[PDB]
């Protein structure tokens, strides 16, 4: 998995050398940043239930039909409303994972890879998920570098969906 | 591979769960303690040659049969390989220290090493000694009070010892 | 690989014998019946996406644990792989239909698939269900009376079912 | 083995795609041709014994010494007369196999591959076999597309021997 | 690989010892006897085609089932392969003669040959006959008194026979 | 291992052919040379103990400190004096091996490969060993082609050390 640290170790390793100073300097760099992105992560973790729920409704609002429409891909049914709640949950969880690791690695590996293919195969429109993301981006309730770090991982996600 | 952060994410992803407050605290302590970790890698790294040379002097002193003709370290090219192996293993250990996770070491170095040496007829037991000798050398160097700001690095040294011991086991 | 014709030639070559009148008749019936075979491949092919999507919807409906976190189809990249696997297997089946022989399927796809999934810890039983669901979908589509000239394709559908069942067995 | 059908499947497979329409069109093409080449094949199969015998003698004629000459490679001996009868049999059998498969595949695989090497190693002159082929080509007794298809596989063989 | 000289050096290096007077004498006799060795390689080499052809005629005469349809030497391409195999094995034997050591043969040819033929379902026993037939042919040709200066090459012929027998064993 | 003979067999083998005449001519060539280089080898073998001892002292002379100096790499200690005696022994033994094989093969494989790395790692200066070599080169007591062959393998060694 791709983090700042593994990226460094990877460079050294593919050149068969011990770690360089610049590599060490990079990890220090990462440690300096870890502070803020970690308090963002646990922030997001603590009022996630808020954020998820909030997010769903907000999508539902923006795209009314999802409440009503013949379709397993639609949150018309209550089964689907679950699925969607779950999907949103998954998205939030990932931005925290990114904050924790200090890069997109976990989202790249657990969500972005195969995202096209899955959205396509299952009639899941990206707009649904991009709205949910903008919503969370608004109300995470973060200020400071912590918000910077969070909104960064979010925008990354929004891109992938477009 | 994984670092201490990714490990926890990986353990979390698979239960499908967010990180518990415990977990956040753990990683923060790691981060807090990060200067020590960095010093340890820098120090062991900067003395890699020495660690290797002196552990090899030691091992061959204790196990002369390796350099008796026929011995698995007789001839200069086998000697070189041995030394190279020791530097390799030292190098993957630094990686693991820097990551706070044994996975790099494990995956890219320990995996199927026993079997390789067995094939070769390199005595795994002897490798594992060479490893142990470097450990003791590297701990000492890493944990040197001189030229560094005083503080307790003992937990870090135990971690470090862990990786070395782990490597020794993978081939004994 | 082999097609129905080459198979018979191969069976013949090895007894060192010419084809019996029976054999000639068999292949001629195949040829005669060839439009059906072509329709079947065209139809299953043209709906490949659908077959795959709907069998996957089905399987996961029946086997939710696959998409419970930790499940062998949790994460989008594993989901993609799964879907890809299903399309692969569907694709080699069309090949076998078109050839009238399972060899392409066998050789280039089923061979050592069980072992691969076992390695991966993909539940072979579950693959074999995904296969069965596609079979039923593909038979239905292939054997649709609409938009086609009426005639009996039942022998062809059994052949087709054969290949799907064969694939399901290779991994259960 | 190379037939029209396997050649198509091979194209799709090496490009990792489902079969194309042109590929389907090719197999249809093959099916249209199968009719004639199949009745040629069973024709040749039914008076092969005729044709083989006939063929041998015809070679013997053209190359008298083969009846008499110190040599295991020669049909002087009766052992060798067998071998030669057998060899001819093999050649005929293959053109039928080709007619059945709808290409040179079976002859390419069971006869042409290694033909040089074998003729060389065993002092088997190609002329012997090219005569036998011209003979069969004359008297297969085929007319129509059936003869076309047969003579095609035969000429292919004759080439290989030169 | 090794030649007779390198073999002795290798055996010596590993005891860490210089060569005994015995050893020096052995190699000198080899050198002394070198024209014979050279003639033997030249002769077997120059008739390689013949050796191969006639041993193959022989084997198939004794073992017709190999060329019965279905037989492991039926079809021209399998026949070619067989012949090729025989030339291969003959060729690595010449190498070993020229070196005075079986190692080239061993390492680059006999190693894991049994297993290959087994996989293929080539009857190893039959290969081993083909080998034996070439041996007898090649000995005869090598040891022909005509066109060569009279002297005793019998020790050389035994060596040669050795390599052939060694190859026959590696696949029976 | 690289000898004249294996080098030939290697050429043929990598081209998948039987040995050529030039290859045969090369081995003959080697056999012609074997005579002298073999009597050199057994010469060197017979008064090696002389030569080794002689060699050590001669190094000791040229580099006095090796007799006295805190260091496991130094023959100050008697342990080290052994090691050094042994090392010299190893060098002599190799030139004989070369004479026997008719090339540098054995020295390339048992000594030259890894020589840099080892000298470096163990604080073994090349000068020590180059002196020992010049000494042996002087007093092997060989004349004729035998000396030629010997001094050849020696100079080869001396190069490697510079
Ligand atoms: C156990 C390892 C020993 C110990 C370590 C220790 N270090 C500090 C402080 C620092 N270490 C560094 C080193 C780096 N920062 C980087 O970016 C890089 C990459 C080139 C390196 C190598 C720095 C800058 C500091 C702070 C400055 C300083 O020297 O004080 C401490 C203080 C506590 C802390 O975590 O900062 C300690 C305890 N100290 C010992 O006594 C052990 C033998
Ligand atoms: C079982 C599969 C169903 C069935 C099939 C069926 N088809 C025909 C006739 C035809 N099928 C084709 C299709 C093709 N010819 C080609 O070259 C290609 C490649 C692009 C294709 C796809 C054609 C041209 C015909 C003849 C024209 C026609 O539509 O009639 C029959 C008639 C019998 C026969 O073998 O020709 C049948 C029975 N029919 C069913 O009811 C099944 C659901
Ligand atoms: C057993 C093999 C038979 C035998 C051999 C034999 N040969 C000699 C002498 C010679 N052989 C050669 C051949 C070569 N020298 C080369 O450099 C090359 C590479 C092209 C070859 C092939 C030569 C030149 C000689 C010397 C000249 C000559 O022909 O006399 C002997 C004599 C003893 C010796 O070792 O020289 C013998 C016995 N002789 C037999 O009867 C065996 C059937
Ligand atoms: C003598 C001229 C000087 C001397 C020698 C010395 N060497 C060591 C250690 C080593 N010598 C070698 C050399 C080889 N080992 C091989 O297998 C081969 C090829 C066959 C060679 C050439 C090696 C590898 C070592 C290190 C391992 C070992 O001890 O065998 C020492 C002790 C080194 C130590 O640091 O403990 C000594 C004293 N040293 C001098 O000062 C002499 C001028
Ligand atoms: C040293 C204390 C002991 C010893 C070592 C020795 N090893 C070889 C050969 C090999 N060692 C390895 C190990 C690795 N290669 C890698 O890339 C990695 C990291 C993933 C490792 C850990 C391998 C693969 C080999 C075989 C390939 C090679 O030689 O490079 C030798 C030489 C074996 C030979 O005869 O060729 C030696 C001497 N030997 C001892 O006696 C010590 C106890
Ligand atoms: C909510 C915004 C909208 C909604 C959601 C919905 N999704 C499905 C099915 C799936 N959702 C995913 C997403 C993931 N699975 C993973 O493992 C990961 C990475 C951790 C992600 C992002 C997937 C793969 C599926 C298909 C398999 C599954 O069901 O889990 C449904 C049901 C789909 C069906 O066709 O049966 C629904 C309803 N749908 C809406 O309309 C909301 C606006
Ligand atoms: C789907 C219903 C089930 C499932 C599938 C799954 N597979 C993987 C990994 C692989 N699948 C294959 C299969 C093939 N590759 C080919 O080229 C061919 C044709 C010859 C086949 C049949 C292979 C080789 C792999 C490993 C390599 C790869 O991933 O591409 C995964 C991901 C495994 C992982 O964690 O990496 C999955 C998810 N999984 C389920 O849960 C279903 C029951
Ligand atoms: C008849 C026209 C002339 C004749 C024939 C002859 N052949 C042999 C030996 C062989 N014939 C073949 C041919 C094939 N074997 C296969 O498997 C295939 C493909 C299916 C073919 C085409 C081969 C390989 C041989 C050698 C092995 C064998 O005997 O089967 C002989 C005996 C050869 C000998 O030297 O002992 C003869 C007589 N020979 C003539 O003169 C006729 C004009
Ligand atoms: C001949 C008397 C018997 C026999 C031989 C036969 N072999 C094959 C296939 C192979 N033979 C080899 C052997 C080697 N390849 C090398 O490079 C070397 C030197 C290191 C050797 C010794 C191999 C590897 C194969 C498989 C690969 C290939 O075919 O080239 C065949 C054909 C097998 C097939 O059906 O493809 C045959 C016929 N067969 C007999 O019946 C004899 C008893």
């Amino acid at each position: 998995m791709k983090t700042p640290i593994t990226e460094a170790i990877a460079a050294a390793d593919t050149q068969g050398r011990f770690l360089s100073n610049t590599e060490l300097q990079a990890v220090d760099g990462r440690f300096k940043r870890a502070v803020a992105s970690m308090e963002a992560a646990r922030a997001l973790t603590n009022n996630a239930q808020s954020l998820i729920d909030g997010a769903a409704q907000a999508v539902y609002q923006k795209f009314p039909y999802t409440t009503t429409m013949q379709g397993s891909q639609y949150a018309s049914t209550p089964e689907g409303k679950a699925k969607c709640a779950r999907d949103i949950g998954y998205y939030l969880r990932m931005i925290t994972y990114c904050l924790v690791a200090g890069g997109t690695g976990p989202m790249d590996e657990y969500l972005i890879a195969g995202l096209s293919e899955i959205n396509s195969t299952f009639d899941l429109s990206p707009s649904w998920y991009i709205e949910a993301l903008k919503y969370i981006k608004a109300n995470h309730g973060l200020t400071g570098q912590a918000a910077v770090e969070a909104n960064a991982y979010i925008d990354y996600a929004i891109n992938a969906l477009s | 591979m994984l670092d201490a952060f990714a490990k926890v994410v990986a353990q979390a992803d698979a239960r499908g769960e967010f990180l518990t407050n415990a977990q956040f605290d753990a990683l923060s302590n790691l981060v807090k303690e990060g200067n020590k970790r960095l010093d340890a890698v820098n120090r062991i790294t900067s003395n890699a040659s020495t660690i290797v040379a002196n552990a090899a002097r030691a091992l061959f002193a204790e196990q002369p049969q390796l350099i008796q003709p026929g011995g698995n370290a007789y001839t200069n090219r086998r000697m070189a390989a041995c030394l190279r192996d020791m530097e390799i293993i030292l190098r993957y250990v630094t990686y693991a220290i820097l990551a706070g996770d044994s996975s790099v070491l494990d995956d890219r170095c320990l995996n199927g090493l026993r079997e390789t040496y067995q094939a070769l007829g390199t005595p795994g037991s002897s490798v594992a000694v060479a490893i142990q000798k470097m450990k003791d050398a590297a701990i000492a160097i890493a944990n040197d009070p001189n030229g560094i700001t005083p503080g307790d690095c003992s937990a870090l040294m135990s971690e470090i010892a862990g990786y070395f011991d782990r490597a020794a086991a993978a081939v004994a």
